[PDB]
């Protein structure tokens, strides 16, 4: 009931959904990964290991991953935190070395506890409910050496552990893994990056892995 | 000196806008209601088209 | 001591401003409009459905031509449908999948996109070989592009999350006026019928009127409790209305410089999206964070009817130049033309 | 530059066969659907085959259906026509015709420059053959139909070609009222139902040539007669 | 006697448990979720055949009642009856499709509706072909039903009833077959990477997996494995008195195999987190 060019017309549009449907499909076998920190806290570094927005492509064992990094971005958060809601995984990148630090900008505020504040909103975010989060501890090299001089005490007044790198370096963790609100619908990956460190990689398919196979047991219906 | 410039310039800003010339509310409520009256009879959505004028069959 | 002084000077001129708006309301426009009937009850059904984008859309725009309409989704495509027939007319592949608006040329003959890449991409629609190509890329801003609007084929608008809003030079690709004065980040912007004028919404909770040509902001609107995210001119030019995270709509007129209306009910809890009005303004349709469509009675501020046919956020909205359909994008990803029957 | 090239013509014995290529430059060949139209020495244009974009539909003339394959090759940007027991009234200028079909598109707009082969249904009729014209006059050309061409749809499938001596076919109305892209302001098209005007303001030197109107309500796709101008 | 007094009680509880848990199952898969991925496709199915199941139980539990009186028509009983096993063997059929499907995304939405729909359509033929052939081949006794009847004189109808218990150890040969390739899937990809924040849920999954496998080996395979004895009694001539042992062991074991039917919106709900959550909210 269609003239000679509407009957074209509908054939356009019909390979036009061909090709759509195709896209789809190889969008939806892409690793899509927010990459968050905040500055000059190892995230930099992270990218070279693996105006806008940043996108970093990259394949590992037959895995295409992209890598979303927003820290360029002035504007209201919450503006724009919604535009990733669906993504495989968080990577978020916090400096053990600047636990001493204090924060250039308010010149009073701890330079880990920004982080702290930072992690917080993210992982208790509405938007990342059910978004797993790899955590990465940058700068383990350079946390060492600060412990020997400036004690974990200064970052934590309420810390009566050794002043070991090893029990210094497990006390930061717990504290972050601690500000997860909900423990059963989202885990969260930690992992101590260094600047020569080449394992970073792994440790994100195996964290990426892990999740993928988690989202189907949750299809499934078996978990 | 960023904060006085920035001061200089608000308070410049708010001279140009408190000079405006305002209508009543009434009047200006008016005119939206009149204009509404005038064009309700083809306001599509306001007053549905008989199916053989509605594209959207 | 200078600053001290210039600040009291600001809160002295506000205090006038809010006393010569205080001076011309003499009325209400709900006592104006209290005599005339309701509009009764709006029922609009889905019409057509309009399927192939893969994720949440964030934009749409009509074509002048009240036939075709451009929409965007975070899939990366940019698609314009025939919406008689809800063929696809083109598939637009976007360079960078985070577009959050997209504008439709009054001529036809192109189409801008842009989201968190801080670009406007404008596309020509009309080449000799036969594929829709990037003609322009507007760089410039520093946050990310929240709305956009041409005012013909060589001349567009802009409003970002770097606080200013812009007019761009579409064949020089220069931005020939910057509109700076909102301390927050700029989410919407509507042009006036006349191009003339444009008002943008702003997260300061303050819309402003900004003049095109002269490039200063005439006026400042104030009264919103939270951003504001959508903002729409009156058909007649003289009044808009704007819709924030505060569940209210309020609608702003220019001439008397105040507010004049607000459309709230106490089981909208829910952010809004995106507004519009009928051909005659006497509809406003909003959409809202809690999955509908309300269409509200912009003079009497009563609920309409409701557009209840997405699961997830209404994202975006628009009513043809002809008024005979209104079009809600949803983050479900389908669009929906919806108009009613007699 | 769009550029349509044939190749493959040339003398052929009857009852032979000969392979006809249309090489395709500068447009999305892809996108497009292609036309193949022939035009007898001192006849008008009479349309041979058609294949769609994405090769899923494929039309022929009566004439040369069960004889002649049409088939593209995409990634090649090449048209070809596989002709088999070619008889004498084959023998015509064959031209490579794109056509894209969306709404608002402009069909037939672009033609080749053909290539020569000699061998060894609504009914479009243009009554006027020659029409003596001098430059600045206005001139109008008439064209009527079996069948009437306005479409439930709103459309009037009437298409409007020159052919200036020597040169290709060019596409001056689409849909009846519509003007091709790069034709001058002063063509005009107005019909309806079944009889159809071509208003030339201002008649140039460059003008003169053969008018055809064609027919796209349905296949196959006919040509009228065509209307000479003179000098 | 005593049977009679056993299947009133027996149907009793199922018809309760299933009706509750199948019409709970249809509103989180139509109300609270709407989109729905390939497995809800096969348990919206599922839940929809086990409830038409329910429906037929108090036809049969209204003729125990009676004494074995069914008062009503032969044409119905007939078509009742037919409806219990014709829902039993879709619900067998789609845990087949759950299975296999279930194994492929462990080691598509469109496919999952034509499938549905094929089912249903292909067992509605052999749902009126079984109408077709104990109506027409001879008349049939409307004092009573669902008793034993001998099929020598109708051995078409004993064949096809012989198909469908063949094509079942094949789906229970599928369903033995990924279930627990599917559960040592998992308990050895535990072992690998133990070192991380949850190895447990792999853990808990494959126990899961097997426990989904135990409920269907429970009820269904008594059923079936007896069902030949039952096949070549009605077809062979034995003893009066082996007769009745074959129809009260055969009588009691449908009803194990009805335990599944209101077993199936139960499993669904522990398992998975999404819906407990949902539960308890
Ligand atoms: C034969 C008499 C006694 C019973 C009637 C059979 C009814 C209940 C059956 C037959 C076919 C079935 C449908 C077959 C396919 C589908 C598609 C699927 O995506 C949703 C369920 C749905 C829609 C089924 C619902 C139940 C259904 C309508």
């Amino acid at each position: 009931t269609l003239s000679a060019e509407d009957k074209a017309a509908v054939e356009r549009s019909k390979m036009i959904d061909r090709n759509l449907r195709e896209d789809g499909e190889k969008a939806a076998r892409e690793v899509k990964l927010l990459l968050l920190g905040a500055g000059e806290s190892g995230k930099n570094t992270i990218v070279k290991q693996m105006t806008g927005i940043v996108e970093t492509h990259f394949t590992f064992k037959d895995l295409h991953f992209k890598m979303f990094d927003v820290g360029a971005q002035r504007s209201e958060r919450k503006k724009w935190i919604h535009c990733f809601e669906g993504v495989t995984a968080i990577i978020f990148c916090v400096a053990l070395s600047d636990y001493d630090l204090v924060l250039a900008e308010d010149e009073e505020m701890n330079r880990m506890h920004a982080s702290m504040k930072l992690f917080d909103s993210i992982c208790n975010n509405k938007w990342f409910t059910d978004t797993s989060i790899i955590l990465f501890l940058n700068k383990k090299d350079l946390f060492e050496e600060k412990i020997k001089k400036s004690p974990l005490t200064i970052c934590y007044p309420e810390y009566a552990g050794s002043n070991t790198y090893e029990e210094a370096a497990a006390y930061i963790q717990c504290q972050f893994e601690d500000l997860n609100k909900r423990k059963d619908t989202k885990e969260i990956y930690t992992h101590f990056t260094c600047s020569t460190d080449t394992k970073n990689v792994q440790f994100v398919f195996d964290a990426v892995t892990d999740v993928i196979i988690k989202n189907n047991l949750k299809d499934c219906g078996l978990f | 000196t960023a904060s006085i410039a920035q001061a200089r310039k608000l308070v410049e800003q708010l001279k140009m806008e408190a000079n405006i010339d305002r209508i009543k509310v009434s009047k200006a409520a008016a005119d939206l209601m009149a204009y509404c009256e005038a064009h309700a009879k083809e306001d599509p959505l306001l007053t549905p088209v008989p199916a053989s004028e509605n594209p959207f069959r | 001591s200078e600053l001290d002084q210039l600040r009291q000077e600001a809160e002295q001129l506000k205090n006038q401003i809010r006393d010569a708006r205080k001076a011309c309301a003499d009325a209400t426009l709900s006592q104006i409009t209290n005599n005339i009937d309701p509009v009764g009850r709006i029922q609009m059904r889905t019409r057509r459905t309009l399927r192939g984008h893969l994720a949440k859309i964030y934009a749409m725009h009509w074509g002048t031509d009240s036939r075709l309409l451009v929409s965007a989704s975070q899939d990366g495509k940019l698609i314009i449908w025939d919406s008689y027939t809800t063929n696809k007319v083109h598939a637009i592949p976007l360079r960078s999948s985070w577009v959050m608006t997209c504008a439709y040329a009054p001529s036809g003959n192109y189409v801008a996109c842009g989201g968190l890449d801080n670009i406007c991409s404008i596309y020509n629609l009309k080449t000799r070989e036969g594929n829709v190509r990037v003609s322009r890329e507007l760089a410039g801003h520093t946050g990310y592009l929240s709305c956009c609007r041409f005012l013909d084929d060589n001349q567009i608008v802009t409003s970002s999350g770097d606080t200013t809003c812009a007019l761009w030079d579409i064949e020089t690709g220069q931005q020939t006026t910057t509109f700076t004065g909102h301390t927050g980040d700029v989410m919407s912007l509507s042009l006036a019928p006349d191009t003339r004028l444009f008002v943008s919404g702003a997260c300061d909770a303050s819309a402003k009127l900004w003049d095109v040509r002269e490039g200063m902001c005439r006026q400042t609107f104030t009264g919103h409790e939270s951003d504001i995210n959508a903002i729409c001119f009156f058909p007649n030019g003289n009044a808009f209305a704007t819709g924030s995270d505060d569940a209210t709509c309020r609608l702003f007129d220019l001439r008397a410089d105040q507010e004049l209306m607000t459309y709230s009910h106490d089981n909208i809890i829910c952010g809004i999206t995106s507004v519009s009005f009928s051909k005659s303004g006497r509809l406003l349709l909003a959409g809202y964070d809690d999955f509908n469509c309300n269409v509200w009675d912009a003079l009497k501020a009563d609920r309409a009817g409701v557009l209840a046919g997405h699961d997830n956020r209404v994202s975006c909205l628009g009513v043809t130049d002809d008024g005979m359909a209104v079009a809600t994008g949803s983050w479900d990803s389908f669009l929906k033309i919806w108009n009613g029957s007699s | 530059d769009v550029q349509l090239v044939e190749s493959g013509g040339g003398l052929v014995q009857p009852g032979g066969s000969r392979k006809l290529s249309c090489s395709a430059s500068g447009f999305a060949f892809s996108s497009f659907g292609m036309h193949w139209v022939r035009q007898a020495p001192e006849k008008g244009l009479e349309w041979v085959a058609y294949i769609s974009s994405g090769s899923g539909t494929i039309y022929y003339a009566d004439t040369v259906k069960g004889r002649f394959t049409i088939s593209r090759d995409d990634p090649k940007n090449t048209l070809f026509l596989q002709m088999t027991s070619l008889r004498s009234e084959d023998t015509a200028m064959y031209y490579c015709v794109r056509s894209i079909y969306y709404y608002g598109s402009s069909p037939f707009d672009f033609w080749g420059q053909g290539t020569t082969l000699t061998v060894s249904d609504i009914v479009m009729t243009q009554a006027t053959s020659s029409v003596p014209v001098t430059p600045g006059e206005s001139v109008s050309i008439s064209c009527r139909s079996s069948k009437s061409l306005l479409h439930s749809n709103g459309n009037t499938y009437l298409y409007w070609f020159l052919q200036r001596p020597g040169q290709s076919p060019q596409l001056l109305i689409y849909r009846m009222s519509n003007l091709a892209s790069g034709v001058p302001d002063r063509f005009s098209g107005s019909g309806s139902g079944t009889a159809f005007t071509l208003t030339i303001s201002r008649l140039e030197a460059e003008d003169v040539g053969v008018y055809y109107c064609m027919q796209h309500l349905e296949y196959p796709l006919t040509f009228g007669a065509g209307t000479k101008l003179e000098l | 006697k005593l049977l009679s007094t056993v299947l009133t009680t027996s149907y009793s509880v199922i018809f309760i448990v299933g009706l509750v848990g199948n019409i709970i199952a249809l509103y989180v898969f139509l109300g609270i979720h709407r989109k729905r991925n390939s497995i809800q496709i096969y348990l919206l199915n599922v839940a929809i055949a086990d409830l038409l199941l329910i429906f037929c139980l108090p036809f049969r539990i209204m003729y125990h009642i009676n004494q074995n009186k069914w008062t009503l028509g032969v044409i119905l009983c007939k078509v009742v009856g037919t409806l219990f096993y014709m829902n039993m063997y879709i619900s067998i059929i789609l845990l087949g499709f759950i299975s296999l499907d279930r194994y492929i995304k462990i080691n598509t939405t469109k496919q999952s509706i034509y499938v549905c729909c094929i089912v249903w359509m292909l067992a509605l033929g052999g749902f009126l072909t079984m109408i077709i052939l104990t109506l027409k081949k001879g008349g049939h006794n409307s004092t009573m039903c669902f008793h034993y009847r001998d099929k020598h004189n109708a051995k078409g109808e004993a064949i096809f009833n012989f198909i469908l218990v063949v094509m079942f150890w094949l789906i229970f040969l599928l369903i033995i077959l990924s279930y627990i390739k599917i559960g040592k899937n998992l308990l050895r990809i535990s072992k690998r990477r133990s070192k991380f924040p949850n190895s447990g849920k792999y853990a808990t999954t494959a126990r899961n997996s097997f426990i989904v496998l135990i409920i269907f080996t429970i009820c269904f395979v008594p059923y079936h494995a007896f069902r030949f004895i039952y096949i070549s009694s009605q077809l062979n001539v034995s003893s009066c008195y082996w007769k009745e042992i074959v129809h009260k062991t055969n009588e009691i074991m449908l009803v194990l195999s009805s335990f599944n039917s209101c077993l199936d919106p139960v499993m669904y709900f522990l398992m998975s987190s999404n819906i407990r959550k949902i539960m308890c909210q």
